[PDB]
């Protein structure tokens, strides 16, 4: 099958091409009930199922199958001052996910943004207490990558803090210093 | 004598009397911070050389084998005469160990079990 | 195959006192994720809830520190939203506090405020 | 197509020691995901990691501020799993401390206690 | 800091160490009315919540059965870990009970005996 991006019900107003499996229950279409199965893609390729329950159950709501696309790859830390290229534009994406570390006892993780609703900075944000049964002090890691363009990250800005325990006093570990955050990969990510 | 610090294991009362060069010695003073026993962690138990009743966890060493936290009452003569019991938190058993002037503590005994 | 569906869209404040409904029931998901901004640098972020492993309270935590070459202090948010129905979305608390690096002490800045913490678009997922 | 496959399931507590059994291979993974909760008010969430960019430490952290009009303190959470095989999974350890607000002063409030931080399952995830 | 009362059980003495707008916790000093253990009596034995080591007698309910008066160790930490141990006055048997952070008190275990 084929369908037209302005009848209704299509996904995000695209044009639509697909297969379509239907049966009724048994083999039975004088008794029994009807279901429909459609798997199908849009203009950007991306793949959504639709389905109908028979039994009355009807239609189950529209499911789009999230889908990653890598936009950079390498060590981008915040404490430099280069701009990275992103592979594709930002605009064709739902969310991008960056996988990021902090330099306390090697912590890795990841952060995600969504791309239609930001601010249009890369933020990252984490904590470390410390790993013994005795001391209280608590590390602070903040930073945000800006984007210039659609199609690129620059590190913007990235600071410590340290509570120290024993006096019960904060200091800043550092102010825009290497070796603080660290992004490794940004991924494009498509979603419903 | 008060000790001038926010530390819980460190704030210290103590008392005397004094006539001439001569004094009593130190009576030490222990609290309850916050109505409570004082916690110790991250320390091998046979580090603990102060009389009193502490809840034990996370001890690096020296605990009975398989007792991870509980309740030490630990008496400690003039001497260095030392006994130590530790009451399991997870159990409720009574483990004991004992020191003598001239020597280290021994190893855990346990109560006896039915 | 990991799928998702839009169960609301707008700019839920947790200061406000209303609920928003959900385009389908909470049951036939595996997971929701939240798109969230927090009042302090603009931040914006997601969230993920798992619907079958939950206190059915939505929360959201994060912290900022003072941004600039000197200063010390931290700030932190938390709130939370209810499911009043398996099928609506209402704030229930929202908070902040501030450890002041300048004196070395915690005080409270906020407690059931607007402009702390907001949500953009909530998604059912499912997942294996 | 991103895809999603369940490891492991049931209720990892930090404060253990055992290692548990996972169904497939960590390798055949991009990341995985965790769903976890923390004692401080019966939060529920989930944490994602790269399993290829990664020190081989699941680290779980999370904190907690007193959710009434009143308090400043602020209680923080935090631990790790370990990976001693591709095919399991081990807690290294579970701390928390707590921020006193009425002195300004910090503390340990639990050290590799049960009932801290727990975790409910174990998905691999592939990505593109 | 002192409270400002006659009843001994409420009678109180605390103190802190203050730098700035930080402090240690205060620390709540026990002493010991005419020098004794302190005497509770007509209560549920499981509603007493501080540490220390109190005389019960003639109580209301949550004592070991058949016990009627006794010595009570009681130990609480932060976390609300409880360690009370009663020894009753008639027999000399002691009688334990735990309170996890999570839990309540257990019912009573008796000592050993042949």
């Amino acid at each position: 099958f084929y369908c037209q991006g302005s009848i209704a019900g299509t996904p995000k107003g695209r044009s639509i091409r697909g297969t379509i499996q239907v049966d009724y229950d048994k083999c039975d279409p004088y008794r029994a009930n009807k279901f429909v199965k459609l798997l199908f893609t849009d203009t950007e390729g991306i793949p959504y199922t639709l389905y109908y329950g028979g039994y009355n159950q009807g239609w189950k709501p529209l499911k789009q199958s999230e889908t990653s696309t890598l936009l950079w790859k390498g060590t981008l830390d915040f404490g430099s001052t280069e701009a990275v290229n992103l592979n594709d534009s930002l605009d064709n994406y739902d969310l991008i996910e960056v996988t990021y570390w902090t330099r306390s006892a090697g912590h890795f993780s990841t952060k995600r943004l969504d791309i239609k609703n930001t601010s249009n900075l890369l933020y990252i944000r984490d904590f470390n207490i410390s790993n013994d049964s005795t001391g209280s002090s608590v590390d602070f890691f903040e930073g945000y990558c800006t984007f210039p363009t659609r199609t690129s990250v620059q590190p913007g800005m990235v600071k410590s803090i340290t509570l120290d325990g024993s006096t019960n006093t904060t200091k800043v570990a550092s102010w825009n210093e290497k070796e603080r955050i660290k992004v490794y990969n940004i991924m494009g990510i498509n979603r419903g | 004598l008060y000790t001038l610090s926010t530390n819980n294991n460190q704030i210290k009362m103590l008392y005397r009397f004094v006539s001439g060069n001569s004094s009593s010695e130190w009576q030490f003073i222990q609290g309850l911070p916050s109505n409570k026993n004082a916690v110790i962690s991250g320390t091998n138990i046979l580090d603990i050389a102060s009389p009193g009743v502490y809840f034990v966890m996370g001890m690096t060493g020296g605990m009975p084998s398989g007792v991870s936290s509980g309740f030490l009452d630990l008496s400690v003569d003039a001497n260095d005469n030392r006994l130590a019991r530790l009451t399991d938190a997870e159990t409720g058993k009574e483990y004991t160990s004992i020191k003598k002037p001239t020597g280290t503590y021994t190893a855990w005994k346990k109560e006896f079990e039915p």
